[PDB]
């Protein structure tokens, strides 16, 4: 257990990437809370492999494994939270796209930080849909919708606002099947946040730039929209420009 | 005058280094709270120091290029969490100091125009 | 009936961490 903290410390002494430092300590803090030796070895093992690779992208994927296990590895775990970490480790192993591996791992980690049965149900059903597909654009979008849907339930959205977001998830999954562009799919991620936050929305189109201006957002809300869009565009491969001005958020595609 | 020494003291605190990521926001809030207690200092310049307190702590790159009467800052190498943290410090220190700030986020780069 | 999946989660990571070092 104490050795786990050492490997994480011996990692930041040679690394600088904020994720590598952070995930090293998050996996160590979540270790003590779950004193089941199975967890105390997977984290330790994932740390020793992270000490043996200059590939930082590989390091993060190895540390997200330890954090995902130790979050549900705590005895205070329901069935859904355990089922999400399973599909997220399966769906990540089968794919060779580092985006999908990082996406499915970070989507579950943010999802397992919420005891909300509706959010855990939607994610699990979303993972079971991406695990049952092959079109990687559908998977890179399903993981983006689930991670953004979890960030709303973790932030403390209303039970009515969440159901207005779960419908967008259905819209986001079905529209990608027909073959929606990466940009029209990210625009659905933007709508899920807006509708999930109960704020205004104005859609304008200039050439091939779909400017989206959102108002009435608080800083606690402008950070959830920022962290989600930066995650969705990371998977979908879309150059987005997000502008702020106090109480206004302007997203351009 | 006293703000310049306060920046160095908080910079040595920051250069020593999201729980170790939010501490940089608390350090940036302190300089803005002291630059607000010392109104003699330039409000635009005080916010530029807060972004530097975060960048010099996070170890990312900071590029400065003006465009007229307004200053533009371009920080690169940031990830998703760091840009959420940098957005918070810039926004908070803006309210504390009272300057208008427009922020641009694209890729691993956060453009802030003060 | 739930911890049945908790073992598979660990084993799904065991191979995911190990077999990636078959090189």
């Amino acid at each position: 257990k104490e050795e786990i903290k050492r490997l994480a410390e011996e990692l930041k002494e040679k690394t600088k990437n904020e994720e590598i430092k952070r995930l090293a300590e998050e996996a160590a803090e979540l270790a003590e809370r779950s004193d089941d030796p199975e967890v105390l070895e997977v984290v330790k093992k994932a740390l020793e492999e992270a000490l043996k690779s200059k590939n930082e992208e590989k390091i993060e994927l190895l540390l997200l494994v330890a954090v995902l296990v130790a979050e549900a590895g705590s005895v205070d775990a329901v069935e859904e939270k355990l089922e999400i970490a399973l599909l997220a480790l399966k769906l990540a192993e089968e794919s060779k796209d580092p985006r999908i591996i990082r996406g499915a791992l970070r989507a579950a980690i943010a999802a397992l930080r919420s005891d909300d049965p509706l959010a855990l149900k939607t994610v699990k059903e979303a993972l079971e849909r991406a695990r049952a597909s092959k079109d990687e654009r559908l998977i890179r979008a399903i993981l983006a919708a689930a991670y953004a849907f979890a960030l709303l339930a973790v932030a403390g959205a209303s039970a009515e606002r969440l159901k207005e977001a779960e419908a967008i998830v259905k819209e986001l999954i079905a529209a990608a099947e027909k073959g929606a562009s990466p940009q029209e799919l990210v625009l659905l991620v933007i709508e899920m946040m807006v509708k999930g936050m109960g704020v205004t929305m104005e859609t304008h189109r200039s050439g091939n730039e779909v400017k989206v201006v959102i108002k009435g957002l608080h800083e606690s809300q402008q950070e959830v929209l920022l962290e989600a869009v930066l995650f969705a565009a990371e998977l979908m491969g879309v150059r987005v420009r997000i502008r702020f001005k106090g109480d206004t958020v302007t997203i351009v595609v | 005058e006293a703000v310049r020494r306060r920046f160095e003291e908080l910079l040595r605190e920051a250069l020593a280094f999201r729980e170790t990521l939010e501490h940089a926001v608390r350090l940036a809030r302190e300089l803005a709270e002291f630059a607000a207690s010392h109104p003699e200092f330039n409000r635009q310049e005080a916010v530029l120091l807060a972004i530097e307190l975060m960048v010099r702590a996070m170890g990312v790159t900071m590029e400065t290029h003006r465009s007229g009467n307004e200053v533009k800052v371009v920080i690169k190498g940031l990830n998703i969490d760091e840009q959420v943290a940098l957005y918070r410090a810039v926004r908070e220190t803006s309210k504390i100091m009272g300057v208008e700030t427009e922020i641009e986020v694209e890729g691993d780069t956060q453009t802030i125009v003060v | 009936r739930k911890k049945e999946l908790a073992k598979e989660v660990i084993e799904t990571a065991k191979k995911l961490i190990e077999k990636l070092a078959k090189e």
